[PDB]
């Protein structure tokens, strides 16, 4: 990700996500989620 | 510790909670104090300021003035530091004002040093100003707003959080398929979510047209029941410094 | 027409309503060119765009491409210019860029003289940058997306709204004592306030997920109807 | 209150406060009660 006068820093990632492995039939209802879960 | 609250995306929630957990917070012993970071300034609005009352640690910088005159007591253990109203042409002009405001870091983190409150709370705003990065820095944890929506969950791919982040479920109410899915998803993927959520609830639409937080407001509403076991979890997991 | 879409604060539903008036406008048999000025790049992904997909209008510009390359066609009618994916860096350094985007001004009045689209809309950010006002400088006409609540009714008591702008009530529910109250105030009180509104509809929260406009994923959908009263509107009203 | 200028094609964007008119509250009843409930919608309207 990104990291950001005083001795002060501050790191940015994306969010932990794990789609490692019921939300079967939420993935074939919309393929938005779908998207992002391959 | 310092906590810093902002939203994944405008409108989530996160002025209302800042407030409803400071009061939590202050009811559970410590001393609060409640910092706006949002040029909108509407977190002193929560704490029945008059709306015509301009001043604020930002207002008062921008005006050549001493940022710590701007503070207000709430209540022994709750202070309040509004951000103060910014002009029509300030608001139009961030990059004027936004660059001009990084004295307030050293001002809290002597502040903080001091150790006269056991909480600093600071309502970020949804940008990536160099001011909203600078007061991110000197935060000993956050927290990431968001609602169970579609919006809500395409950002959680795309968007940067601030390292360390919890995330935090705002508006929640079952019924709806689609909001429920994601929901499901999230709980079986999403590695920093919190364990309790803040269910839409009547009494945080209502407390603002009431001018208080939440638990004052409605002690005894779910939501504010919710806020205050988000006060607990705060005590025992984000009192450590960075 | 250019017609810009602001939200007075993030979340309200901007980009949802300007992708479904987008279809709305084409239902009725206009011509619509739809483009996004967010940085969050949303827009695109309630026309089937993949998420994958990082072209756009802003990221070309700033790559030195020809932006006029980032449009898609989404029908005959309707055309799409995504905004384009930003890196984190990029996304976390928006001083670095977003004075250099000017050239989609000039890019867009050239467009509106050559009278190619009946309709071009803009869903405009809730920020103040120098591209934010740039793009509202072309717009005819403007809409300011709110929701009935105390965040919005303070908002609209201290923020400026692009002059002549009408405000349009979204996530209209039941239930709520204190937005009925807020609302009844408005109808006496707002000179601005659209007379038509859109209530929250599980259509409005399942057409992202699905990745289409809410009037083409539930043409019947009670909040597609109150879209097109709104197109039928701005058909009356907005077209010079 | 405030004008911005696009000197790169030519053009400028006003900025207003949104036209509120409070002037008639008074006559309607449902109107009295919701202010006495709100005292942020009291607020605004007493201005
Ligand atoms: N859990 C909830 N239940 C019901 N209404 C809520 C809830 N949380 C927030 N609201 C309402 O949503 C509106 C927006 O809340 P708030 O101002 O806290 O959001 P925000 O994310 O700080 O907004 P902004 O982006 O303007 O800073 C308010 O009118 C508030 O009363
Ligand atoms: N009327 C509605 N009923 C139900 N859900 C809605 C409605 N309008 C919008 N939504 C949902 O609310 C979320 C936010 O909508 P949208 O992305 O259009 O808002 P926005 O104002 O463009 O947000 P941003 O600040 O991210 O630009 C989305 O998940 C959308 O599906
Ligand atoms: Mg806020
Ligand atoms: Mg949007």
């Amino acid at each position: 990700g990104y990291i950001f006068i005083v001795a002060l820093k501050q790191a940015f990632s994306l969010p932990d996500i794990d789609y490692a492995d019921q939300l079967a039939a939420a993935l074939k209802r919309w393929p938005l989620l779908a998207e992002f879960a391959q | 510790a310092v906590l810093g609250l902002q939203g994944v995306r405008g409108g989530v929630g996160t002025t209302t909670i800042t407030a409803a957990l400071a009061w939590s917070l202050q009811m559970l012993g410590e001393n609060v104090l409640v910092v706006d970071a949002c040029p909108d300034n509407l977190l002193r609005l929560s704490f029945n300021v008059d709306f015509t009352h301009r001043q604020g640690w930002a207002r008062a910088m921008l005006d050549g003035q001493d940022w710590r005159d701007a503070g207000l007591r709430y209540t022994s253990q709750l202070d309040l530091l509004p951000f103060g109203q910014l002009s029509i042409e300030e608001q139009e002009n961030p990059q004027h004002w936004q660059t001009r405001l990084s004295d307030i870091c050293s001002g809290l983190q002597q502040l903080k040093a001091s150790g006269r409150y056991q909480w600093i709370l600071i309502d970020l705003p949804r940008d990536a100003s160099q001011i909203t990065h600078q007061l991110l820095s000197l935060c000993d944890h956050s927290l990431a707003i968001v609602n169970v929506d579609a919006n809500c969950h395409i950002r959680l791919h795309q968007q940067a959080l601030p390292d360390g982040a919890h995330i935090l479920i705002n508006n929640f109410r079952i019924g709806s398929q689609v909001q429920d899915d994601i929901y499901q998803l999230w709980l079986q993927s999403q590695r920093r979510l919190l364990p309790m959520l803040i269910h839409r609830d009547e009494a945080m639409a209502e407390c603002l047209a009431a001018k208080q937080p939440v638990g004052e407001y409605r002690s005894d509403a779910l939501a504010a029941e919710e806020i205050l076991t988000l006060a607990n979890w705060c005590l025992l997991n984000y009192s450590g410094l960075k």
